RNA sequence: GCUUGAGUCUCGUAGAGGGGGGUAGAAUUCCAGGUGUAGCGGUGAAAUGCGUAGAGAUCUGGAGGAAUACCGGUGGCGAAGGCGGCCCCCUGGACGAAGACUGACGCUCAGGUGCGAAAGCGUGGGGAGCAAACAGGAUUAGAUACCCUGGUAGUCCACGCCGUAAACGAUGUCGACUUGGAGGUUGUGCCCUUGAGGCGUGGCUUCCGGAGCUAACGCGUUAAGUCGACCGCCUGGGGAGUA
RNA sequence: GUUUAUUAAAAACACAGCACUGUGCAAACACGAAAGUGGACGUAUACGGUGUGACGCCUGCCCGGUGCCGGAAGGUUAAU
């Protein structure tokens, strides 16, 4: 559901400088937040979505 | 926590019949059970106080209890403490 | 970060770079010392937030 | 039983030594009583950040079920062979496939 | 172990001892055996050259193995025994073919456990292979000044090198000094820090500790006479002069490295 | 004797709960090298300080220490102190569903035992930044201060000791009863189930407020309201938490 | 514990402990015109020199002088 593999959608949590999106912006519940945000630094230590653009 | 067999196992064994397990020698055997474990456990480490908390927690029941047996039935409680070797 | 405008940029106004945070991050960090502050920095106007 | 997820990468040079590595892995984790629910491989494929300047790396993912000791093991073949760069081990899944 | 003496008499509260357990009590074995013909510091012509080396204990010595040439045959440790010619102990080693030698003995080798030596082997504490196949940043035990020499670095007791870069023909080790030198990367090194790390925290105690030693006493320059000295003289304790060795050096400061021939692999001083 | 207090067993859930090991990105500092050249830096304004023996700025390579930027919240966990990168091993507690089992096995607790921020002490390591003491430059009538430039202990690690904080919710623990409203977090049951929906039932948590209480401020089902069990503590200010 | 054999046994020397400093091994250092030897069949948890002298609490300020360490600027400067 929210493996750290599915790239294709876990772009849109992601701002253009690699920033994760508040769930005060995005609508998303609090459990599925912090999965999604623990996913999302997963994916980035194994090098699917990048620390910084810079 | 302990495993599901080994409660199992030891249900089965110190209670009278199946679904036994409000009898105080099984409450014994599995509060004995899970010391003993522990024991290795904090043999490492020893710096884990949080867990001593709960082990200690364990130890004051099994007292107690140990105490409420022995003001019913002394018979049962001698057995029982011979069986898991304790009361020094 | 980065700027990628369309052909007509006229004076390359900068018009995205403004649209972005610009400063956000920037003004966000500059601070120093963030020990012993934010224990007190909490809220409260949230609450005077009201009809 | 407590099932594993390795995920690893490997030099993109040695791309045609991949294989091995799989079917040599695959045998020491079936050896006392691995199984594997999904094997599978991304191959070549752009890095997100540069690791020592480095691109395409193969992406090796595997779906195993085995004790701690075999997959102990496993895992310092890892850290002592020079081909891998990273290496990721996660929880059960309950056996999803694909996903890519 | 270290245990601390109780201050039963005057010579014994101050005395901290290391206790070893796991070392053998009964006799070394008597085919690695050889004289040991203290000295006393007298050098060829019976003059006195080190002074403060005198006297001891019989101490009899031990034929250690430094080159570690023994390509695919295991060896297993039977026991750790004390040896008196070193601040480390040393480890019994049975290979498989039935000879025994005597090694250094790593911190982790317990008993009864294999050991590999020389070309392709584990990374594990204890085997022996050239550095040309070793991961950089790992700790050896000792580290050959050329090829097929034999171990000099690191000899000690708790004492390492770890490798900084491998780059080229050569491979660059930061040494207990603190300082960075390049070696050939040919060169041998057992994996892991040789054992007994507690040495330093021993007291000895009392005088006869540092006399049953082999080390006599150690006369001030300050209370001699200036015939003998350059320091000594004066009534009532004067110094009013530039610290010096006995034969006029100044001490504190002034570097006397004198070798034009090593410094190509000196890549950073001591600091 | 009994099962409603207390407890055990089965199936699940959330969580920076705790101990050990490993690894990743950013940034500061330092070392080597390349281009380059008169300033850099700091203040209210300055100076000290660094730089023509080539600084600052900029690019490449390397070393090492420490903390984990958003996610992150009128969020969560823990008896308290307190606990935020990611991964593995060991391990404690809490809550929900019914079902079964023991049968008062309970509450409180002088003495006693254990845990207990920061600073501090002992031994051995480590030491990038920050920074008591200390040095210099400023301000001032004076400034051993606020400001500026450096900088040691310390801050970090392992094993021991210290046992003190506005250690605060300035509110001891346990149990029962007493109108409501708006939120957060985490389970669970029924249903036209169309939906990010309707109707219920638990745990924890934030705010506002009724009766009541209170010197007042305010508390108010998480009481400082009505009661019960036990413990701790108070008797004008200073002297003094001192001899 | 040691000391002025034969007028001084001590508060003098040594001492365990502490600190600074040198030393990467053909180590520093010492004896030796040299070969060579000790250090050491040791390898920075090792060795040499210097000061202080168990242990407890501590060890403040000054780098102007002398010494030592570092410094591709500049001035002066031998042999050739
Ligand atoms: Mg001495
Ligand atoms: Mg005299
Ligand atoms: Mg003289
Ligand atoms: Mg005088
Ligand atoms: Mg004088
Ligand atoms: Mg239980
Ligand atoms: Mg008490
Ligand atoms: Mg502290
Ligand atoms: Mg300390
Ligand atoms: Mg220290
Ligand atoms: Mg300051
Ligand atoms: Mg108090
Ligand atoms: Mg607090
Ligand atoms: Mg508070
Ligand atoms: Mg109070
Ligand atoms: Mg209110
Ligand atoms: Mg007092
Ligand atoms: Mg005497
Ligand atoms: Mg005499
Ligand atoms: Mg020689
Ligand atoms: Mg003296
Ligand atoms: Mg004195």
């Amino acid at each position: 559901e929210i493996d750290y593999k599915d790239i294709a959608t876990l772009k849109n949590y992601i701002t253009e400088s690699g920033k994760i999106v508040p769930s005060r912006i995005t609508g998303t519940r609090a459990k599925y937040q912090r999965q999604l945000a623990r996913a999302i630094k997963r994916a980035r230590y194994l090098s699917l979505l990048p620390y910084t653009d810079r | 926590s302990l495993s599901t067999e080994a409660t199992a196992k030891i249900v089965s064994e110190f209670g009278r019949d199946a679904n036994d397990t409000g009898s105080t020698e099984v409450q014994v055997a599995l509060l004995t059970a899970q010391i003993n474990h522990l024991q290795g456990h904090f043999a490492e480490h020893k710096k884990d106080h949080h867990s001593r908390r709960g082990l200690l927690r364990m130890v004051s029941q099994r007292r107690k209890l140990l105490d409420y047996l022995k003001r019913k039935d002394v018979a049962r409680y001698t057995q029982l403490i011979e069986r898991l070797g304790l009361r020094r | 970060i980065k700027v990628r405008e369309n052909e007509p940029f006229d004076v390359a106004l900068r018009r995205f770079k403004r649209s972005c945070e610009k400063a956000g991050v920037l003004a966000e960090v500059r601070r120093r010392e963030f020990y012993e502050k934010p224990t007190t920095e909490r809220k409260r106007a949230k609450a005077s937030a009201v009809k | 039983m407590r099932h594993y997820e390795i995920v690893f990468m490997v030099h993109p040079d040695q791309s045609e030594q991949v294989p091995g590595m799989i079917e040599r892995y695959t045998a020491a984790i079936t050896g006392a009583e691995g199984k594997i629910h999904r094997l599978e491989d991304w191959g070549r494929r752009q890095l997100a950040y540069p690791i020592n300047k480095l691109h395409k790396a193969h992406y090796v993912l595997m779906n195993v079920e085995a004790p701690q000791e075999v997959i102990d093991e496993l895992e310092t073949t890892f850290r002592f062979n020079d081909a891998v760069i990273r290496s990721m081990v996660m929880r059960t899944k309950h056996a999803v496939t694909e996903a890519s | 172990a270290v245990v601390k003496c109780k201050p039963t008499s005057p010579g014994r509260r101050h005395v901290v001892k290391v206790v070893n357990p796991e070392l053998h009590k009964g006799k070394p074995f008597a085919p690695l055996l050889e004289k040991n013909s203290k000295s006393g510091g007298r050098n060829n012509n019976g003059r006195i050259t080190t002074r403060h080396i005198g006297g001891g204990h019989k101490q009899a010595y031990r034929i250690v193995d430094f080159k570690r040439n023994k390509d695919g045959i295991p060896a297993v440790v039977e026991r750790l025994e004390y040896d008196p010619n070193r601040s480390a102990n040393i480890a019994l080693v049975l290979y498989k073919d039935g000879e025994r030698r005597y090694i250094l003995a790593p911190k982790g080798l317990k008993a009864g456990d294999q050991i590999q030596s020389g070309v392709d082997a584990a990374i594990k504490p204890g085997n022996t292979l050239p550095m040309r196949n070793i991961p950089v940043g790992s700790t050896v035990h000792n580290v050959e000044m050329k090829p097929g020499k034999g171990g000099q670095l690191a000899r000690s007791a708790g004492t390492y090198v770890q490798i900084v870069a491998r780059d080229g023909a050569y491979v660059t080790l930061r040494l207990r000094s603190g300082e960075m030198r390049k070696v050939e990367a040919d060169c041998r090194a057992t994996l892991g820090e040789v054992g007994n790390a507690e040495h330093m925290l021993r007291v000895l105690g009392k005088a006869g500790a540092a006399r049953w030693r082999g080390v006599r006493p150690t006369v001030r320059g300050t209370a001699m006479n200036p015939v003998d000295h350059p320091h000594g003289g004066g009534e009532g304790r004067n110094f009013g002069k530039h610290p010096v060795t006995p034969w006029g050096v100044q001490t504190k400061g002034k570097k006397t490295r004198s070798n034009k021939r090593t410094d190509k692999f000196i890549v950073r001083r001591r600091s």
